[PDB]
């Protein structure tokens, strides 16, 4: 009913802004061939 | 208005410093792996150069390589810069505005890292050798993780940070 | 290396399903997106 | 580069959104003004 | 579990600890128009009735 | 924040003075009817009552 | 040198310009209720 | 020849990613070009 | 009015401006 905000692409933005970093740690570990590659992913897993 | 219109901006610039911070993370990671690869192989050489059975210029070889890869340590960490500030050659913080607001940041704790702060200057397996060879070298490695994991959490932190300020701003 | 690959080398047989889930997921985003940002053209209607 | 992307560049999402607020913006005011610009014609229609 | 040894103890608990000290801080410096709504155990009203 | 260089901050600086001349700028040379407005502390009388 | 807390100090000087424009949005209300009194006033005298 | 052929020799992902990037480039610049030729069109009915 | 202006500050790019005044690598 307003034009100035869409107040649904937001919320949909966000959406797929949460869902990117699944896909992208997910392609990155098909390629890496490793369960953790940086510490982000498991920093107490790296020393061991 | 203003006051909300403010605050919106705001949180969206803290939001992209908060990736800035990200990347800075993410590069000295990459360095201390580097660091830590070639720590492993000075580490299998002294393995091997433990040994009696190699002769006497078996272990000059071995020294030589050992000390070729302190002088690559020492320069990766010496060379290493993220937009013109280096990572790992000085002891300060690096503190990041991720609230939008005055005063409260995110800090990041930089350490200086080179072959005299991991210890084990002037290895010289050839010669005179150094006393336990194989623990100082575990111990450099342990620095090495501790540092590792000390800033594998920071990325995990302002990656909730960004999403949190997503959320914040779509709100407001 | 048993130990350690039981510690590292993550299965591909879940990360290939991850990885296509998460398709999913920013593909029906997107579709939403579109269809989202299309809701504020009716208030032309109310001009004209 | 990521860094660089991160600042340089732009998320076409959000520039969808705005070409589309702004071109709403833009007709909606052109069908207003159609009107607003005449009405000193009930002077006119006076006499 | 009992299989790892104490460094990874202390690195797990750097984790543990980061996450703690964000959860405060996230707490602490949520605000809205001006007031915390994480840092008080006070009530707002909204008028609602004219 | 702390990431960006100094050359960074001298850029930052440099709009911010820009910024600040311009408020100075339209704070002192706006008038209307010959007379300015924000640069006098005093304050209007308009008769209105007749 | 650098300003101790600049965003405190600009949130201020937001302030003040706030407070200066509604300071003056009344003003033009109440000289429009005037000037509406004023026209209800000559046309009954 | 390997010292060589790391100069002429291009890296065929890098290339075909620029060569994705240019054609949604165009298609989205020629699309908002054909969007832009109607902005002058409201002239005509504001004569009416 | 008179007075009310802003200016526009400019520089004098060249290679001598900039340095080296021919910059070479080649000795």
């Amino acid at each position: 009913q307003v034009i100035n905000t869409n107040s649904l692409s937001l919320i949909t933005q966000n959406n797929i802004n949460k869902n990117q970093s699944a896909l992208s740690s997910s392609i990155e570990r098909l390629s890496s061939g490793l369960r953790i590659n940086s510490a982000k992913d498991d920093a107490a897993g790296q020393a061991i | 208005a203003n006051r909300f219109t403010s605050n919106i901006k705001g949180l969206t610039q803290a939001a992209r410093n908060a990736n800035d911070g990200i990347s800075v993370a993410q590069t000295t990671e990459g360095a201390l792996s580097e660091i830590n690869n070639n720590l492993q192989r000075i580490r299998e050489l002294t393995v091997q150069a433990s040994t009696g059975t190699n002769s006497d210029s078996d272990l000059d070889s071995i020294q030589d390589e050992i000390k070729s890869r302190l002088d690559e340590i020492d320069r990766v960490s010496g060379q290493t810069q993220f937009n013109g500030v280096n990572v790992l050659a000085k002891d300060g913080s690096m503190k990041i505005q991720v609230g939008a607001n005055d005063g409260q940041t995110i800090t990041i704790d930089l350490k200086k890292i080179d072959s005299d702060t991991l210890g084990l200057n002037g290895f010289n397996v050839n010669g005179e050798s150094t006393s336990d060879p194989l623990a100082a070298l575990d111990d450099a490695i342990s620095q090495i993780d501790k540092f590792r994991s000390s800033l594998g959490a920071v990325q995990n932190r302002l990656d909730s940070a960004v999403t949190n300020l997503n959320n914040t701003t779509t709100n407001l | 290396s048993e130990a350690q690959s039981r510690i590292q080398d993550a299965d591909y047989a879940t990360e290939v399903s991850n990885m296509s889930k998460a398709q999913i997921i920013q593909q029906a985003g997107n579709s939403v997106l579109a269809k989202a940002n299309q809701v504020p053209q009716q208030v032309l209607s109310l001009l004209q």
